[PDB]
RNA sequence: AAACUUGAGUGCAGAAGAGGAAAGUGGAAUUCCAUGUGUAGCGGUGAAAUGCGCAGAGAUAUGGAGGAACACCAGUGGCGAAGGCGACUUUCUGGUCUGUAACUGACGCUGAUGUGCGAAAGCGUGGGGAUCAAACAGGAUUAGAUACCCUGGUAGUCCACGCCGUAAACGAUGAGUGCUAAGUGUUAGGGGGUGCCCCUUAGUGCUGCAGCUAACGCAUUAAGCACUCCGCCUGGGGAGU
């Protein structure tokens, strides 16, 4: 019913046994009651096209997470801008 | 108090207020974004006291000495619009105290020490 | 407290928009996610007085 | 908080205790604790000088830290243990070095937490520094009146202090009763507010309570004779029959004020009392 | 029971909603005073203003202050139940809607759980009482007015914390009907395809004609007539006692 599109973006200097419970915490609070996903991914070394908070990398895991409780792309929002976790994410309300 | 002109320039974002007062607190005229009549946010522009001053030193008739002492305070779009406004008005402006309501909250007790 | 633009703002309100003046594309900014929502605002916003033209 | 009795007694109908709950351990350190004489309202002379002064519980003084001159160590809070001889709860706090003494708990203080002291400490509840390093609009207690001598002012339960300015030769504070006053900024002060605010909210219901505390009866001064109190003899209950009220030493005790004239901190006082 | 449908379910793609700003650095005020629209300036009357030393006394362009902090984005908004948000500003919280049906298929009572929700004084008012403001000093008539007006002037208006309940909740005006005129606006978002022909209509403002109703009056949302329990006038009274 209502889809969401999360592109989120890590911090670039983050310990892979940090970044495995970093990402648990994530899909914890998208696959909620529920994952009902599509396909999950795990973008590495690349470069973006655009700047933000002149950083020098960032791991990449965005992953496709339809939902009808509307209770996955909630948390995930207020955790891009309270905590230094999450740097860019994205609102794609698109089916 | 002729001869003399202590105005105090007020620059807001709303309702830029810049009378000139005589030396002693006394005002001797009363033109500005009061006696002008802009609901338009208008009057606290560049061009607000230009104008709001406009009559209030020109029709003075008493003071307008050569010095002003524009006390600036506060910020607002145009603050730099009042300084010259007084020099635009028929006098000038050179004495300027740039100190507006920000108190860094610092004070000292005793001394005799480091 | 957050880096926000203010209402006096008027020319920040047509600066990634098509000729016409109507709903901006995802592919077409160059920022942050986060500023696709002031975007959606300084139309909504400029939608009222009709200072931005529905259909240019 | 506060826990109620059920009325199965006369003397329980009305009776309010307080439900220690902050309080960690009951036991105190044996090697921080002096015997008490109790005077009881008596001088070197002998005679009774105070009155309402009885015996009561025996009770034993835990040496207290109010100076606090232990910079750069750090120390971690072990335990609140209740004090009787004060009204706030005191916390024992553990250094480095050999010092372990106990410090005025704070309200927001909690067991296993460091506390520092010095000019260089953050500003943390619990942590004790100049107060000209402690920025103005800052609530503060357990104040000192002279470098280096140790805090007297703002130690009850729930009493603090709140730092406004520093007028030229003194700092101004705001105290408890409503009254600012200039105060050198060169002495210490602990951050934060006392503890047990609920000490004031206690009834103690039995009139045999109030000798636990150690204070004898208090005997009205209009039911006495001539000879003893001014407003003594009087067929039946009259009234004082005076143009005010006078205490038992014949002196005026409504309105007339005491405070001594030409002081040397009268000009540090900024406002009275409200 | 075998069975599919959109028109409604989350609302399928929509846009203003940020279901919600309490707000530190903040700068603009009736008060003292640094020291000023600084001494007649303001709280200031249907006629009727009270206020600011008598052994020592306000006026706010400001400044060293703001409140229950905040003028504009608060819109015939989405309104889901009587219920529309900020000195920009963040939360998605069930959720309600018009053109559209992706998915199984199957169609009632403003509804027995009317949580007793429910402006209002009183309720968990934490805090509360300040330009002020009932009363109060008062000022005022004419052949008639402690009223009201205003005023120094207590209360009186204020925040989370069992809780708090009559209404012009119904403009004295609650209830499943349609159809023999067109639409169907609102805040601003949408096609046939270029917005020229279309867009039935709903959350909302409703537009009169067949037929009723003694009449008044209900009709693309009649009380004609084909779909629910309900239901009110009973002696005027007495009686809301």
């Amino acid at each position: 019913m209502r889809t969401y599109e999360v592109m989120y973006i890590v911090r670039p200097n983050i310990e892979e046994d940090a970044k495995k419970a970093l990402v648990e915490r994530f899909n914890g609070i998208l696959a909620t009651e529920g994952a009902e996903v599509l396909e999950a991914k795990d973008w590495g070394k690349r470069r973006l096209a655009y700047e933000i908070n002149d950083f020098k990398d960032g791991f990449y895991n965005i992953v496709r997470v339809k939902s009808d409780n509307n209770k996955a792309t909630d948390e995930f929002q207020r955790l891009a801008k309270i905590s230094d976790d999450i740097i860019r994410y994205m609102v794609i309300r698109e089916d | 108090n002729i001869e003399n002109g202590v105005a105090h320039i007020r620059s807001t974002f709303n309702n830029t207020i810049v009378t000139i007062t005589d030396e002693f607190g006394n005002a001797l005229s009363w033109s500005s974004a009061g006696a002008l009549g802009f609901k338009g946010s208008k009057k606290s522009t560049p061009f607000a006291a230009q104008m709001a001053s406009e009559t209030a030193s020109k029709s003075a008739m008493e003071h307008g000495l050569k010095t002003v002492e524009v006390t600036v305070k506060g910020p607002g779009p145009g603050r730099e619009s009042a300084i010259r406004a007084l020099q635009s008005a028929g006098l000038e402006v050179t004495a300027i105290r740039d100190v507006t309501p920000v108190p860094h909250n610092g004070c000292r007790p005793p001394k005799r020490r480091r | 407290g957050i880096t926000h633009i203010d209402y006096k703002d008027t020319e920040l309100l047509k600066r990634f928009i098509s000729e016409r003046g109507k709903i901006l594309p995802r592919r077409v900014t160059g920022t942050s996610a986060k500023y696709q929502r002031m975007l959606t605002t300084a139309i909504k916003r400029s939608r009222h007085m009709a200072l931005l033209p529905y259909v240019k | 908080a506060i826990k109620k009795y059920k009325p199965i007694t006369n003397g329980r109908r009305n009776m309010t205790s307080l439900d220690f709950a902050e309080i960690t351990k009951t036991t105190p350190e044996k090697s921080l604790l002096k015997p008490l004489p109790k005077k009881a309202g008596r001088n070197n002379q002998g005679k009774l000088t105070v009155r309402h002064h009885g015996g009561g519980h025996k009770r034993q003084y835990r040496v207290i830290d109010f100076k606090r001159n232990k910079d750069g160590i750090n120390a971690k809070v072990d335990s609140i243990q209740y004090d009787p001889n004060r009204s706030a709860n005191i916390a024992l706090v553990v250094y480095a070095d050999g010092e372990k003494r106990y410090i005025i708990a704070p309200k927001g203080l909690e067991v296993g937490q460091i506390v520092e002291s010095g000019a260089e400490a953050d500003i943390k509840v619990g942590n004790a520094l100049p107060l000209q390093n402690i920025p103005v609009g800052t609530v503060v207690h357990n104040i000192e009146l002279k470098p280096g001598k140790g805090g007297q002012i703002a130690r009850s339960a729930g009493a603090s202090a709140q730092v406004l300015g520093k007028e030229g030769k003194y700092v101004l504070i705001r105290l408890r009763s409503g009254e600012v006053r200039m105060i050198l900024s060169t002495c210490r002060a602990t951050i934060g507010q006392v503890g047990n605010l609920q000490h004031e909210l206690v009834n103690v219901g039995k009139a045999g309570r109030s000798r636990w505390k150690g204070i004898r009866p208090t005997v009205r001064g209009s039911v006495m004779n001539p000879n003893d109190h001014p407003h003594g003899g009087g067929e039946g209950r009259a009234p004082i029959g005076r143009p005010s009220p006078m205490s038992p030493w014949g002196k005026p005790t409504l309105g007339k004020k005491t405070r001594r004239g030409k002081k040397s901190s009268d000009k540090l006082i900024v406002r009275g009392r409200k």
